[PDB]
């Protein structure tokens, strides 16, 4: 009669999860010409980045961005690359540290040496923001940063990889196989003298998905820091420190694509690890000890 | 309002549209004039 | 497009009150349980903020059960809501006391009436008291201040300990300052019982040491033996239920005037 004839119309929209997204994008691509940014299951965001922060990320494309909780109220949020906090971690060779300290450091950075090495990492200043595509060099660098999904050129023309530097990677490179490979991100402290240590950063890949079975393979690596973590528990009574390690999901990639590379930048080059089909997927913090 | 934007990284605005309204100001005029009660009586009393 | 929850206005929402709901188009909504029709008495957090003996964590144990939902549009007699698809971006409205910044992880917390007691479009005791979508590192911070004030709450009789509490409820974050029981029993059962029960277990394990860490770990009735460890581990479960704040968003970019922020939804 009336009721059931209307409900056939809301039933028989089959073969698609809604056919609400796909059809209504087309009725605005017929309206406005072929629209970009619409055939995009991955998820991006445009960010205002200064010229003194604009480097690297601009030239070679597809790389991590990090927020700062810098303890100064006026520039309280400074963008940080995964290349950038290599001048903080203990893992990075001092040549490799001062290679990129001379890339960034040209008269618009070196506060951020003094307010990351000095204003120490509490592993809460850094926030995994995401990976880049399509830098906009102009009066202001304007980085389209991907959030969930792959980093890629518009027009789906080229998958942008994840540019992991070599020093932060091979000290926690996983085991060798050909599967899917989750990228985790680990900050470990060596509590020795200076209230945080020299806060060591790691990009760790592993086939392991589960949480405590993943920190157990870190319980292999980090006894040198873990025995020092127990040390300041008794070296200082009243003062305490915090976390030993800090684990969070960062994304994944296809694991046959894991191959070395290099960036070709100012102040010399920089040996990196190129992770091609990098689905960016940020996870929560796992504070452990 | 018209729109224009430019360049790369130059801060572009979002499409402004303004709706304004101008209220009334009122000054009413009034003017007296005198007619004698003796004057209006001749219209009425209407002698021989 | 997405999931839909309709809210039937049991109370008469005046067009001016609709004018305040039509300003909160982006804002989150605490829903008690996923269902397509809900009352306005269901929708919102006022059914959680209501008891003579109700504690902060017990409300947080209730709100952790409540499904987060996002305002979609207010059409007169109805409020249309969307249960957010995990991983998608959502324009949520910064109705917390904290300015958000690009890249931060946002956590839902119950609103505290300590110096910032707030209501909403209220009629007949129902307002739409809205949870503080607060950054995650401050969400753990707020939790820790509440427990340490409560751990020091028994020793009000010392003014110096009261002066320790006087610093303690001062919470200060980026561009924001705000003022702030069995959970603290749960803190104390772990603090006292792990002090006593570990000594017969460190001296037995410290011989074999694979990670080489039991060595300075020493530097740091079987029915009643297990009864301690049972009521050790179960109180550890009770505190971890009210510690792990289950992160709710990730602000990618913030809309100007700090009213809104596009937030990719996580967890």
């Amino acid at each position: 009669s009336f009721g059931p004839m209307k409900r056939e119309v809301m039933e028989f929209d089959p073969e698609d999860p809604y056919k609400v997204s796909k059809m209504r994008k087309l009725e605005r691509s017929i309206a406005k010409g072929y629209v970009y940014g619409a055939d995009h299951q991955a998820i991006t965001a445009r960010f205002f980045v200064r010229e003194s922060l604009g480097e690297v990320e601009q030239k070679n494309l597809g790389v991590l961005m990090f927020r700062l909780d810098t303890g100064i109220e006026m520039p309280s949020t400074v963008l940080v690359s995964l290349f950038f906090l290599s001048m903080v971690a203990e893992n990075v060779s001092a040549a490799t540290k001062n290679t990129l300290a001379a890339i960034y450091g040209r008269e618009g950075e070196a506060i951020r040496t003094w307010l990351r090495d000095g204003a120490w990492r509490l592993h809460r200043v850094v926030h995994p923001l995401g990976c880049t595509n399509s830098i906009t060099p102009g009066a202001t660098c304007l980085i389209t940063c991907s959030m969930r999904g792959h980093s890629y050129n518009m027009l789906k023309t080229e998958i942008y990889p994840l540019l992991v530097p070599k020093e932060i990677y091979l000290d926690l490179d996983g085991e060798s196989t050909d599967e899917i490979r989750f990228v985790y991100f680990v900050i470990t402290y060596d509590y020795n003298s200076d209230r945080q240590g020299r806060p060591s950063a790691f990009v760790v890949v592993s086939r392991i998905t589960h949480r405590h079975t993943l920190i157990n393979v870190l319980r292999y690596r980090f006894r040198v820091s873990r025995f020092h973590f127990l040390n300041n528990s008794i070296s200082g009574y009243g003062p305490s420190t915090g976390c030993l390690g800090t684990l969070q999901r960062l994304g994944w990639f296809c694991s046959r694509d894991s191959r070395s590379g290099i960036v070709a930048s100012r102040a010399g080059q920089l040996s990196v690890v190129k992770l091609e089909k990098f689905y960016v997927d940020v996870g929560p913090l796992v504070e452990f000890a | 309002v018209p729109r224009v934007a430019t360049g790369a990284g130059i801060p572009t605005s979002r499409q402004t549209t303004v709706m304004v309204s101008k209220y009334s100001e009122k000054s009413p005029i009034t003017i007296p004039f005198e007619i004698s009660a003796a004057c209006l009586t001749h219209l009425k009393e209407t002698f021989e | 497009m997405e999931t839909t929850v309709l809210v039937t206005f049991e109370q008469r929402l005046t067009t001016g009150d609709v004018g305040k709901l039509s300003r909160l188009i982006g804002a989150v909504i605490p829903i008690p349980y996923r269902h397509h029709l809900l009352g306005s008495s269901q929708v919102g957090l006022d059914a959680v903020v209501k008891d003579k003996t109700r504690d902060y964590s017990r409300m947080r144990a209730r709100m952790r059960e409540m499904t987060l939902t996002i305002m979609r549009r207010v059409e007169g007699n109805q409020m249309i809501l969307g249960v957010p698809t995990h991983g998608q971006c959502y324009t949520i409205r910064n109705t917390g006391p904290v300015s958000w910044e690009k890249g931060d992880v946002l956590t839902t917390l119950p609103p505290v009436f300590s110096g910032e007691v707030t209501g909403l479009v209220s009629v007949s005791d129902w307002d739409l008291v809205l949870p503080w979508i607060v950054p995650m590192a401050l969400a753990t911070e707020i939790n820790q201040r509440m427990m340490m004030l409560a751990l020091l709450s028994l020793d009000r009789s010392h003014e110096e300990v009261r002066a320790a509490t006087a610093q303690l409820r001062v919470v200060r974050y980026r561009d924001a300052t705000l003022t702030l029981r069995n959970v603290c029993i749960s803190l104390s059962m772990i603090a006292n019982l792990s002090s006593e029960v570990t000594l017969a277990y460190v001296r037995k394990l410290a011989l074999e040491d694979s990670n080489m860490l039991l060595m300075k770990c020493q530097e740091i009735t079987p029915t009643e033996e297990l009864n301690k460890l049972t009521a050790l581990f179960v109180m550890i479960r009770q505190i971890t239920d009210v510690i792990s704040e289950q992160p709710a968003f990730l602000v990618c970019d913030v809309s100007p005037d700090d009213k809104s922020a596009l937030c990719i939804y996580k967890g």
